[PDB]
């Protein structure tokens, strides 16, 4: 059984396909598969249940395929549709950001969130 | 009593529950009043002791919410740890007169802060060797304020320096 | 009342309104007589002018009264004299409350505090 | 305000209001603290502070006891003063600059002098 | 007089219960939404410990500690400042960083010498990710958290809801992740810097659930205190209450007497 | 103690416990108990005369009335004429015990005549010469020496304290002119304690020696024990340590 | 900066349409104060 | 007013205040040296309250339903109904309407204290349209004062429903 | 001072002031718990609960009634015996310790009693 | 304040300090110091006048006296022929 789950919510704490956004690229887990740890990275998230599929968008975390079959992933916020024309007003801010700007690493993370959000 | 205290200029009340608390004289700041007041005083008395009503009176406002166990900013404890020293600088044990060359100084650094540093254990300490250290070095500077019993720019600056020499101890 | 007890055998019982008022109308009268109040200036003939009250009230062979008093406590004090004297006469107590009125039990009486000194 | 007009009233009214609410206030305050009352109840404390000290207006012949300059602050002026001060125009104004002053042009000349 | 002394004193004790019952109550609904917080937040925490129980663990030291800045949380500020205690005996290298000012006070006290890093102002809402987060940013940089060959962390776990039992527990160095048992039943990417990664992730992650449950105890402890404080204020109405009456009595004799002296003259 | 704890029941069984020892032999062993009744229903009294019949005790014991109905007057000289009986019991050689219920309403009684007798009041109220009123009656109770044939007459004043109020002047009096007290506490009453005996106000200040000896041993120390107790109970209700749950155990139980 | 600062960036540039309910709110800003220790002596409070 | 009462009409009597006709009451006695009492009020000054007060009555039908409503007004020193001339009134009256200083401060004009404002004919002499619509009033008033203290954050909806009606 | 010594007046200064405080804070104790208590504060008042304790002797001739055989403790003896409990040397034993007993060295006694 | 907290000792303190300005010369910058103990007891007087005199005060007292035993309409009398003094 999959297990989603953030600090403030629980989405799914198997669950038939899962589609992970990871530093190994991207990770897909279905029924079983093998044990591993992934840190997932700035994602777009897909869970299937059946054909029934939910569109997650993830802030990163991690994830873990635990060796008794308990897909851990923990992420710091993930609907998709919630995320989406406030976010294109804040790139032009978080562009701007980048030209004076930690704060410029800060700045460089949300460069990564433009590029996480094109994709949507 | 009710009679006497209408009579009266002034009142200067005592209690009791501060002389066990070890302020002696027990005098109760608060209650103790003089309605004909200050020009009955010296001047340079006067000029030390400026806000030292106030600064007492703020104290005991500042010890009741103390005592509500409130948390306390750094504001509120400023005013308590400044009044914890002026408490101590009360205190003055029986029979044991003090010249007002010898008021005007110790008050003087209870108002600018000089005591506010030192550790409350040992201000009495303090109160002692900073009166011997006066009379060691600005004799000169006590004489005049017995002399002209007014604090004058250059021995306000005097004063300042001499207190600021020993605020070490 | 002794009439009816004594002289018809009938047993009977004999209301008094507030007692309270009984006291109230005795310290008058002997303050008016003269008499130096007692303390709380409740008469000096306190105690004996309950005492004639109330012992007239009694079981005798013949019939008995059984007396119901109401008590307007003073400033709903109890160590006040006028209660005190009172309570030494009551051998029970009804307490009849607005509470279980609000329960909608009629009897209006507290059974937690009622109590009575013959419940032995 | 059939008497003394219904703008001195009215001003009046804010003033006795607003500290009566602080009064009572004090007693919460006193175990609680200042963050646990309500929002609006925290900027009516820091008004009624505002106000408390405004009342604090030195007199002319305190000169001769203290030495604090007496200032005879007009009725139609005084009307006006603490309107302001109730309105929240000098609410930007620290609560120590309408101490031992007179109006509001004296607590706006303190404000200055405490800014220096 | 004594009258009116007693008759204000007896306010002032009125005032006292009212405020205390009213805590107490105020107490009750912010400890509903606390503990809304935490069971999202222990589930977290649960995926997490699954991890390292499956991996097994195999773990100067550094402590941190956890308490509001707030008093009048009943005692666990001091249940918990004694058993830091406890375990300061047991390594006298340990080099203490507190979370919240009543902590703080404690062990300052106790070693001025340990106090390192501090935070503030923690208690005013429920944990957040924003907080624990920087909070572990701030643990490893400045504390330089690795360092330390053991990292243990107090908090009160909330025992029953009438009940907080002060609790610790070990956080685990990229050191323990490295050598953990199991750790080939789990597929380590050499390439990614897995270890690095997930001793911050694992930083942070149990430091918000310890937080969260330390915030859930001082909540509910707040509760239970102000509840004791209401009855203990009732006491003294009742005692304060028959000495308002013998008091009030008194004054109508002692009038009385002075009264009657005149007009037996 | 406080008021109709049916304190009069407290001392009523002593009365009767005595008849073992009254309905024994040796003149020593004979008390013969006087029981006054002061400012006391007429009913009340019934009662206590019945009950004194149903335990057959009414033969080893007098009962001298002063019921509320009775005259404020005959109330005054009341315990004065009955301490007078006491003391022909006292000077035959013979023990006898005197329980004068209650001495709070001779006090009011004396108030009421000295008030009616215009005297100016005292404090409470209670005239001046209360002092001497009380302890002129009160030091009439004597264990006499072996010259006056060992007399004994033991006195039990009963003592209606209003509220509580054991700072109240009639009773701050009499405690002041008696030796020991047995104060009965109306907390423990409530909650259920018959007889309610409160050890904390209860003192005998010289009752220590006339204890048989085997209520010395086998008793020694449990009046400790027990202020240990409640000690151990004040301070119960922070943590309790398992030294203080043995003593509370013991205690409780 | 941390990982889990890293993400947490990332997470508070996330809450970007509005919509964001109170809890969102609290988690994407705070305010405290690090007060950093020394042996006793304090390098004085500083926004967290 | 007994005359009016007598024609069987109504009338209002004022009788303000008790308070300063217990002071004639106190200085006629005194100066006669007639018996002193409580509070230095004379001896039978219940007997000159109740006299009064018992005159206001609301006559029979035999004797042509008329009335003498009567409203007496008594200051409180220091609030204290403790006080032996405000104990008195109070037992005599019927009902009592309690202005309170604290509430004149807040503003409520009139300061009338609901809590400490009582009456013992009350609702049966109240219009039969206002009673109707006043009910719920006295309940929700009531309810206000109980959740009064919890005007100090994180409030239950139903008590801040509560604030919200009683506030208004 | 002057009369029975410095070192007397000191430490009886040092006694009454520790039991006024303790009375001071006898209202708050009595409000809140003694974890709710200033930690210097809780200190002094641990103190000074001992203090108090302390102070009693059993007398010599209560000896029968009490059923404790009293206990006469020298002047030079006294003033040692709370100097010592003033800076808290023996304060670290039970409060029962102190209670009805004599001189500093019959608690310290009493405290082996009590180890047993 | 409240009875006997050293009642007497805080104006022996005023007649103490007293002593700066007697010793010196000037008599508009000196006050002599009459002292008035009205009812105390004669050993209470006692114990005044010795310390009075450790501290060589007397070169300025006058100690105007009327003891507890001494007479109530003397006592009465004493306050105010300590005046006319």
């Amino acid at each position: 059984k999959l297990q989603f789950a953030l600090p403030h919510e629980t989405l799914y704490s198997e669950v038939t396909q899962v589609n992970l956004p990871a530093k190994s690229g991207r990770i897909g887990v279905l029924a079983n598969h093998v044990p591993t740890v992934e840190q997932l990275l700035p994602g777009v998230v897909e869970v299937m249940e059946g054909s029934n599929s939910k569109k997650f968008f993830i802030s990163g975390g991690f994830a873990t395929v635990q060796p008794d079959s308990q897909l851990c992933v923990t992420a710091i916020e993930a609907p998709l549709e919630s995320f989406s024309e406030n976010i294109k007003n804040l790139l032009a801010e978080a562009k701007k950001n980048v030209s004076s700007s930690r704060e410029a690493a800060e700045a460089a993370i949300q460069v990564e969130v433009l590029e996480n959000l094109q994709s949507v | 009593p009710t009679n006497v205290i209408s009579i009266t200029d002034g009142q200067i009340f005592l209690e009791a529950e501060l002389f066990y608390k070890g302020i002696r004289p027990a005098i109760n700041v608060g209650l103790s009043v003089s309605r004909v007041g200050s020009a009955a005083q010296v001047k340079a008395l006067k000029q030390v002791a400026g806000s030292l009503k106030l600064f007492l009176a703020q104290y005991r406002e500042v010890a009741a919410f103390a005592q509500f166990g409130s948390d306390l900013d750094a504001s509120t404890k400023q005013t308590l740890v400044r009044g914890e020293r002026l408490t101590q600088l009360l205190k003055q044990n029986q029979y044991s007169p003090l010249a007002t060359e010898e008021q005007v100084p110790l008050i003087y650094a209870g108002v600018n802060g000089h005591l506010d540093g030192i550790e409350l254990s040992r201000i009495g300490e303090f109160e002692s060797s900073f009166l011997s250290y006066l009379k060691s070095n600005h004799n000169e500077l006590l004489t005049e304020i017995r002399e002209k019993g007014e604090l004058s720019k250059e021995l306000l600056a005097s004063l300042k320096s001499a207190t600021e020499s020993f605020v070490a101890t | 009342a002794e009439y009816f007890r004594d002289e018809e055998g009938q047993d009977v019982l004999l209301f008094i309104d507030n007692i309270f008022r009984f006291t109230q109308a005795g310290s008058e009268v002997s303050a008016l007589l003269g008499r130096i109040p007692s303390a709380v200036g409740y008469q000096p003939t306190l105690a004996t002018d309950m005492g004639l009250l109330q012992e007239r009230i009694t079981t005798t062979k013949k019939g008995s009264v059984t007396s119901v008093q109401a008590v307007y406590v003073p400033a709903d004090d109890l160590t006040d004299p006028a209660p005190a004297t009172t309570f030494a006469h009551l051998d029970a107590t009804t307490v009849l409350s607005r509470g279980i009125s609000e329960l909608g039990i009629y009897p209006a009486v507290d059974p937690l505090d009622s109590k009575s000194r013959l419940l032995d | 305000a059939a008497v003394v007009g219904q703008e001195h009233y009215d001003v009046a009214s804010k003033v006795q209001e607003t500290l009566q609410t602080y009064k009572s206030l004090q007693d919460i305050i006193a175990i609680l603290g200042m963050d646990e009352l309500s929002e609006q109840d925290k900027l009516t404390v820091e008004r009624a502070r505002k106000i408390q000290r405004f009342l604090s207006q030195p007199f002319a012949v305190a000169e001769v006891f203290t030495g604090i300059p007496g200032k005879l602050v007009r009725l139609k002026d005084t009307v006006a003063s603490f309107k302001a001060v109730l309105e929240g125009k000098y609410d930007n104004i620290p609560e120590h600059a309408f101490y031992m002053v007179g109006g509001i042009e004296d607590v706006v000349a303190k404000a200055e002098k405490l800014a220096a | 007089a004594t009258l009116k002394e007693v008759e204000m004193r007896l306010k002032s004790i009125k005032n006292i219960e009212k405020i205390t019952k009213t805590m107490k109550i105020v107490a009750s609904t912010r400890l509903s939404k606390a503990e809304k917080a935490k069971i999202s937040a222990k589930k977290m925490d649960e995926a997490e410990q699954l991890f390292y129980k499956n991996a097994e663990t195999k773990n100067k030291e550094l402590i941190v500690a956890i308490t509001s800045d707030k008093g009048l949380c009943g005692s666990i500020h001091s249940q918990l400042a004694k058993a830091v205690r406890r375990h300061l005996n047991d390594q006298p290298n340990a080099d203490i960083v507190t979370i919240g000012d009543k902590i703080k006070m404690q062990l300052l006290r106790t070693h001025p010498n340990n106090i390192k890093l501090s935070i503030n102002g923690i208690g005013k809402d429920a944990p957040t990710f924003q907080e624990s987060a920087l909070i572990a940013d701030k643990l490893l940089s400045v504390m330089k958290a690795g360092t330390y060959p053991k990292i243990s962390i107090f908090y009160n776990d909330p025992v029953s809801s009438l009940s907080f039992e002060p609790s610790e527990k070990p956080i685990f160095n990229a050191k323990t992740i490295e050598q953990s048992p199991s750790f080939g039943k789990f597929e380590i990417d050499t390439d990614a810097n897995v270890p690095r990664d997930l001793f911050e992730y694992t930083l942070a992650n149990q430091m918000l659930t310890a937080m969260a449950q330390g915030y859930a105890a001082e909540i509910s402890a707040r509760r239970n205190a102000m509840d004791n404080a209401s009855k203990n204020a009732g006491d003294m109405i009742n005692r304060y209450s028959i000495l308002y009456n013998r008091t009030r009595q008194a004054v109508i004799t002692n009038e009385l007497v002075d009264i009657i002296t005149g007009a037996s003259s | 103690g406080d008021r109709q704890t049916g304190k009069t029941a407290v001392a009523l069984d002593t009365i009767l416990n005595q008849k073992r020892w009254n309905n024994g032999s040796d003149e020593s062993k004979k008390l013969y108990c006087v029981y006054v009744a002061v400012g006391q229903k007429r009913s009340t009294v019934a009662q206590l005369v019945q009950t004194l019949e149903q335990h057959d005790a009414m033969k080893y014991s007098i009962i001298v009335a002063a019921t509320a109905s009775e005259a404020a007057p005959l109330q005054y000289l009341a315990p004065f004429t009955a301490a007078s009986i006491g003391e022909w019991f006292r000077d035959n050689g013979k023990h006898a015990l005197i329980v004068y219920d209650d001495l709070s309403k001779q006090a009011v009684a004396y108030r009421q005549l000295s008030l009616l007798l215009r005297r100016p009041p005292g404090r409470e109220a209670y005239p001046g010469d209360v002092f001497y009123l009380h302890s002129r009656l009160l030091e009439r109770a004597a264990k006499l020496s072996e010259k006056e044939g060992s007399g004994s007459l033991t006195a039990l004043p009963v003592i209606e304290t209003q509220g509580g109020d054991v700072s109240a002047y009639i009773p701050t009096n009499v405690i002041s002119i008696t030796d020991g007290q047995i104060f009965l506490e109306a907390e423990l009453f409530y909650k259920g304690i018959r007889p309610a005996i409160n050890v904390g106000l209860s003192v005998s200040r010289v009752g220590s020696a006339a204890q048989v000896k085997a209520l010395k041993q086998v008793a020694g120390s449990l009046k400790l024990f027990l202020a240990q107790y409640r000690e151990v109970a004040a301070f119960a209700q922070s943590d309790l340590d398992a030294s203080t749950k043995q003593t509370l155990v013991r205690g409780e139980r | 900066i941390s990982y889990a600062a890293y993400l947490n960036v990332a997470a508070q540039a996330i809450r970007s349409t509005e919509l964001q309910t109170a809890s969102v709110l609290n988690r994407s800003q705070t305010d405290a104060f690090y007060t950093q220790y020394k042996n006793a002596s304090e390098p004085t409070p500083i926004t967290k």
